[PDB]
């Protein structure tokens, strides 16, 4: 049993127009990997979409959910998924070797730039006070020219 | 003229003071490349997937930066995303970075060129295949893992399936206006 | 005795001459020299006093902006440059992210900081437990890690 | 000190980090208040006091 959910790049719809159910529904790296596993070890596989869409975790009580609860209830005995190995998960099921070693990072967009416009130079001073500068110079000119002529 | 000369000195020193103030705001605001930034900022939300082993591990944090992160993320349950796509669209649209594992972030930033890695990885952590407690076929799984890695199918197919698919210059126009302004004076 | 902390000296400092106009964009100066030779050629534009006083006032205001702006960028660099803690005590290590700190594999300092149950020292030990390579065989390996990596050491 | 033991059992995190810095400093604790008078009126040192 493969309890699973739609997850790139692991679980993607196998590109076909046909009405498909079970193993031939999906395409992915782990899909052909599971084909290889059923080949070499001689078993076979069944792929099932999980209802709640969960890895599996105890609640505030201790009730496991998701694919881990599908494993513990023995309705599933494998769960092909990006399953992170943690020790609380270790004391419910049996993890294999680390086959995709990784770690959590942070992703965000690329702003990486500004628009320091000619509009933007005014900002530490009020535009009416920017006008007061101009009108003060005009007042100085119109007094001193009356002084001149 | 001494009065007006002093007056315009007050004017230019005042706007000089305010412009220097904003420059220092920009310079103290110059850029952030570490987690400690989110430990110091407050205006950028950040969250994690519910039933995420990442979120469970942030509950188990014994790192002061990451513990303040867990305290804020527990204070903001809207940051605790249900699916990835909630955090994805909030990262696309709003001021919101997201904690996620290296391989998936890597495969998306290779696909989506709109993105970049923020900071680095936390530590090393791997994937496992869970047989239930008492089912011995995990050892066959282990033999097949040692096989297909030692047969180099895992690394080569991991390579294959993961396809990598001015205010500096703002014043010179106002300067060049005087070139044509001097034409229309006398001749 | 007491445990102490050793660190290295980066000291990446280089003064004038070349440190001088770096806050200013060095390609503004060709645009400066364009208008400079344009003001020098005014001796021949008029040849072959409102029209010159407007040039004087515009250029007067124009260059009044520039020196204040670059001085502002200078002091804006300077004060932020005056903000170096950098490592007064290990509380920074209780708050940093990049400087690794640790002790010896089977070390007496390692023993004590497993024993140390001050909560700040507990989280320093939690750092050390999070690092697979903060623990070293000998003190010389710690010397190697200090010289190579950004590493502080809880040596004697 | 009763205040010393009081912040030994501080359950206020700001005061707990003050106590954490006090745990970092064995020289923070003195023998009597007169030694606090000494360290204050000689060195750059303040003292919590009733």
């Amino acid at each position: 049993i493969v309890t699973t959910l739609l997850e790139e790049p692991f679980v993607m719809f196998r590109k076909s127009d046909r009405t498909l159910y079970g193993n031939d529904r999906f395409e992915g790296y782990c899909i052909d990997l599971l084909k290889e596993l059923a080949h070499i070890l001689g078993f076979s596989y069944e792929i099932r979409l999980v209802e709640d869409g969960k890895y599996g975790a105890q609640d505030d009580k201790g009730q496991w959910n998701g694919m881990v609860k599908e494993l513990i209830d023995h309705k599933a005995d494998l769960a092909v998924a990006p399953l992170t190995i943690t020790h609380v998960r270790e004391k419910a099921i049996d993890f294999s070797k680390p086959f995709m070693t990784l770690g959590v990072s942070i992703l965000y967009r690329k702003p990486n730039g500004t628009n320091p416009s000619v509009f933007s130079f005014l900002n530490p001073l009020s535009p009416d006070i920017w006008m007061y500068v101009l009108l003060a110079y005009l007042g100085v000119s119109v007094v001193l020219f009356v002084i001149a002529r | 003229g001494g009065i007006w000369w002093f007056f315009t000195l007050i004017i230019i020193s005042s706007y000089t003071a305010n412009l220097a103030a904003f420059l220092t705001v920009e310079r103290m605001e110059s850029p952030i490349d570490s987690a400690d930034d989110l430990a110091k900022q407050t205006k950028i939300e950040y969250g994690a997937v519910k039933d995420g082993a990442t979120m469970t591990f942030f509950k188990k944090s014994k790192i002061s930066t990451f513990e303040k992160m867990w305290a804020f993320m527990s204070s903001k349950p809207s940051a605790l995303v249900k699916n990835n796509e909630e955090g994805i669209q909030r990262t696309l649209t709003a001021d919101y970075a997201l904690l996620m594992e290296s391989t998936t972030i890597e495969y998306i930033t290779q696909r989506n060129c709109n993105l970049t890695q923020i900071g680095g990885l936390i530590d090393s952590k791997g994937y496992g295949i869970g047989t239930p407690m008492g089912s011995p076929y995990r050892d066959k799984i282990t033999i097949a893992i040692l096989q297909l890695q030692e047969e180099d199918k895992l690394h080569i197919m991991k390579e294959k399936w993961w396809r990598g698919s001015q205010k500096i210059g703002g014043i010179f126009i106002v300067l060049a206006a005087g070139l044509v302004l001097s034409v229309l004076v006398a001749v | 005795l007491g445990v102490s902390i050793l660190y290295r000296k980066p000291n990446g400092t280089n003064p004038s001459v070349f440190s001088f106009l770096n806050p200013l964009s060095p390609d503004i100066w060709m645009y400066v020299l364009l208008a400079y030779l344009g003001v020098s050629v005014v001796l021949f534009v008029i040849a072959r006093a409102l029209s010159t006083r407007i040039i004087g006032g515009i250029w007067w205001f124009f260059t009044l902006i520039i020196i204040s702006s670059y001085t502002a960028n200078l002091a804006a660099f300077l004060t932020v440059e005056r903000m170096e803690s950098p490592i007064d005590s290990a509380d920074d290590l209780a708050k940093q992210t990049k400087i690794e700190y640790g002790a010896v594999k089977d070390g007496a300092t390692m023993t004590f900081f497993k024993k140390s149950k001050i909560s700040t020292f507990e989280k320093m030990w939690a750092f050390m437990s999070s690092k697979p390579s903060a623990l070293v065989k000998n003190n010389e390996e710690g010397i190697q890690r200090t010289l190579t990596a950004d590493y502080a050491l809880l040596m004697e």
